[PDB]
RNA sequence: GCGUACACGGUGGAUGCCCUGGCAGUCAGAGGCGAUGAAGGACGUGCUAAUCUGCGAUAAGCGUCGGUAAGGUGAUAUGAACCGUUAUAACCGGCGAUUUCCGAAUGGGGAAACCCAGUGUGUUUCGACACACUAUCAUUAACUGAAUCCAUAGGUUAAUGAGGCGAACCGGGGGAACUGAAACAUCUAAGUACCCCGAGGAAAAGAAAUCAACCGAGAUUCCCCCAGUAGCGGCGAGCGAACGGGGAGCAGCCCAGAGCCUGAAUCAGUGUGUGUGUUAGUGGAAGCGUCUGGAAAGGCGCGCGAUACAGGGUGACAGCCCCGUACACAAAAAUGCACAUGCUGUGAGCUCGAUGAGUAGGGCGGGACACGUGGUAUCCUGUCUGAAUAUGGGGGGACCAUCCUCCAAGGCUAAAUACUCCUGACUGACCGAUAGUGAACCAGUACCGUGAGGGAAAGGCGAAAAGAACCCCGGCGAGGGGAGUGAAAAAGAACCUGAAACCGUGUACGUUUAUAUUCUGUAGCAAGGUUAACCGAAUAGGGGAGCCGAAGGGAAACCGAAGUUGCAGGGUAU
């Protein structure tokens, strides 16, 4: 599908199977059950790819995924992140990116409603916990190459 | 005096059984191991 | 008005004290104590003590006219077992 | 207190400690037996002083 | 170190003594504090013929937690927090809220 | 005389709140202590009637150096009495002194906390007090030393090991009954419990005279598959491999004798300084008003901090009550971990040589070898005989040929690995006093058995004892009533919330986890999937020695198939 970066009026194309695949309730239920059990059960890469693609497509169809060119704070202060989130009127969002930023990670550390984690450490529980997810084009392509 | 001769601490210690029984008794932790 | 006098953990059989009290049930306090003065039962002393305590409390706190005081609610309950103990209760009022 | 007696020669330390342990101990025990010495910190201070003086004379010399 | 010590003026924030000021007399080892004229009790002391019995009911002061009383400063008249700083050769407590000097 | 229902009562604890409690796991050190007296007890030490803890007549402690230092003098659990309050109150830590008796207990005796001693030194007194020594076995060294000159046996002295206990692991030597074939023979139980020795915290072993044989893997040490395949058993129950194939680690050794040039890297011990920990600690963010409510931490309004909304408690649910946390710092002296650094002994590399000789093998007599020589075996004896040595041996299907190994009778090698008696920290789709530990409590206590051994029940006042001052009755007791505190006393020390069973009164009326088999659904992809063990700031992603399907079928002449892996469900086999 095609998504809007909402910061530069640039349209980005993504694989249909990722953001445009049908939502398989059984797969998501199985994945969340396995995650809860592991929090020993067999885990497969294909199952994880299917679940992440399904949840991402569902969120896109629900307008729960919004992407930005870059999300960071000029200084390692939580107030900067808080005011930046307030500007967009975002309170319960999941910040996902590529290489971890020391300033952004420090700012988001105390925020209970906001969690920061690496692209490779993405889990469905984090995606479903927060209402919306803020990612970046680099993170989007990283996820796309991870899922192949 | 028969009690001292029979259950005396030294008399018990004179034998290996006395040492092992008193050791396990202490392990249990009784206030009086023999008397 | 009402007056209360009770004893706890009395070292006596509950049934015996109940039977003794039944003799004075529904009777004037003055008449009850006068009759109990010569009673030879062991519980006679206990009932005398409780009634005198009741009248003393009435005269110290309640109003006068203690002679017309009447026996209203006298009972005994089984107590803790260590010869079962008993709890004696007397509620008396002129009315 | 702690260091005032440290500099003194061993002879006077021995004299004072022996005199204390021979006289003050008897006085305080008899007072306690008879009910005197209402304040008990005298026992504490005298016992500590005798212990401190006796701690010397072994490692110092 | 203790933020509250002798010769310190404090106000009880809650516990039937709101808005009343006083001076701390003693602090218990369990964290309780004693301030004259904030909490008067009616201890029913048992009379004794010796030991110079005060007589009748003694209207003394009970012990209250330090956490339930805040420190007072005369610079602004409102209770404020306190931290600790290092002076030229000693460490002393300094209030918060513009850092009033004790 | 009782019953039909209600209210008050007393032995009474079903129910519910958690706790100064236990239990299961994870990450690290330690993975032993001591004759310089191990572990544990007995008795004492407080202004003390008693307990925990500390200590030992110097007794809830002392000298020194650091941190903190204004409350403390340990608490249970109060009272009396103390010091100082800005560095000699008190608290924590390191370094030192003392440390009664029994206890291996070590001078002797002996009944555990008891008795009796001897030798030498100091005693400013020599009545008497303090200190050191006074046991046994074994070894090394020194001095003496009969038979017997020396040397030995014996004696004296200096030094070293052991006097015991400790949960588990390793090897070796023995080791049972219960045991299933409805008992039982070959066997399983089981080489389990148990007894002994050695000493290591990890141990032993640790680098081929290794296996197939004509191709091949190349140290020891642990792990999933192969694999419950072969094989073993009245082929039944049941037991049970690797050559070989992948992961952790992979380092090999040396001298085995001669020299050359040599004190050339390394090792163990011993100073200096650098960095991080152990060993006391420092700093460290931010809020009010009304309402409600005993009290706010309940919620309403608007604020601040957040590297810190992890957590503790504070009159009910706290970021801004604080203690704390994130984070930044800190050692006078002692201490581990790696460095450059001076020194004492080992001490590099090169060449030339042997390859650990009464040794391999062999004879007459056993051990366990399921089998007493029978279809028959390995280390060897009591003793004798007896190989060339690297040009040779073990040997390999014995063989010719060909091939691996050793270079044959020295041992060293931390690495990857089993476990926690105890120590430090964290967690609990674990329990809540009839549970959890036997014991949440003065519990391995009371108590029982003269010993082994067994073994309980017993908790919740009140947030704050602020404990019902006082007055009265009562016997100057016990008990109760007014008054008062207390939110409540339908919270009162016999004190958490509190239903009945039982007994009385008045009221209206009458008298088994787990290993397989099969079927159900659901989901991925597809002739594919799952990857095992492992790597991996970590259920991400890699990693298929390992499993089955499989453009194949068929008779490799010939023609030309869509299965697996997870989840939840059930029945069956013990």
């Amino acid at each position: 599908m095609e998504l809007v970066l909402k910061d530069a009026q640039s349209a980005l194309t993504v694989s249909e199977t990722t953001f445009g695949r049908d939502f398989n309730e059984a797969l998501v239920h199985q994945v969340v059950v396995a995650y809860a059990a592991g929090a020993s059960q067999k885990v497969n890469k294909k199952m994880y790819r299917g679940a992440l693609k399904s949840i991402l497509s569902e969120l896109v169809r629900q307008d729960r995924l919004i992407v930005v060119e870059k999300f960071s704070v000029e200084a390692p202060k939580t107030k900067l992140l808080a005011q930046k989130l307030k500007d967009m009127a975002l309170e319960d969002v999941l910040i996902i990116t590529g290489e971890l930023d020391e300033n952004l990670f420090l700012a988001a550390r105390n925020l209970h409603k906001v969690d920061v984690r690496d692209a490779t450490g993405i889990d469905p529980v984090s995606l479903i916990a927060f209402d919306k997810v803020v990612m970046t084009a680099d993170a989007v392509k990283q996820v796309e190459e991870m899922l192949a | 005096l028969k009690r001292n001769r029979s259950h005396g601490f030294r008399a018990r210690m004179a034998t290996k059984n006395g040492r092992q029984v008193l050791a396990r008794r202490r392990a249990k932790g009784r206030a009086r191991l023999t008397v | 008005m009402e007056t209360i006098a009770k004893h706890r953990h009395a070292r006596s059989s509950a049934q015996k004290v109940r039977l003794v009290a039944d003799l004075i049930r529904g009777k004037k306090v003055s008449q009850a104590l006068d009759i109990l003065t010569y009673t030879n039962k062991k519980a006679a002393v206990l009932v005398k003590k409780v009634l005198e305590s009741a009248i003393a409390n009435a005269e110290h706190n309640d109003g006068a006219d203690i002679d017309d005081l009447k026996v209203t609610k006298i009972f005994v309950d089984e107590g803790p077992s260590m010869k079962r103990t008993s709890h004696i209760t007397v509620v008396v009022s002129d009315r | 207190m702690k260091a005032k007696e440290l500099r003194e020669k061993s002879v006077e330390e021995l004299n004072t400690e022996l005199l204390n342990l021979l006289r003050e101990q008897f006085n305080l025990r008899m007072q306690a037996a008879s009910g005197q010495l209402q304040q008990s910190h005298l026992l504490k201070q005298v016992r500590r002083d005798v212990a401190r003086v006796k701690t010397l004379l072994n490692e110092k010399a | 170190a203790a933020k509250i010590r002798r010769d310190d003026e404090v106000i009880v924030l809650t516990g039937k003594d709101k808005g009343k000021r006083g001076k701390v007399k003693n602090v218990l080892s369990s964290g309780k504090v004693i301030v004259e004229g904030i909490n008067l009790v009616k201890k029913h002391q048992k009379p004794v013929p010796a030991l110079n019995q005060p007589g009748g009911i003694v209207e003394k002061e009970a012990a209250i937690q330090v956490s339930n009383v805040a420190i007072f400063n005369a610079a602004t008249g409102k209770a404020d927090r306190v931290g600790f700083r290092f002076e030229d050769g000693k460490k002393v407590r300094f209030f918060k809220s513009n850092s009033e000097t004790i």
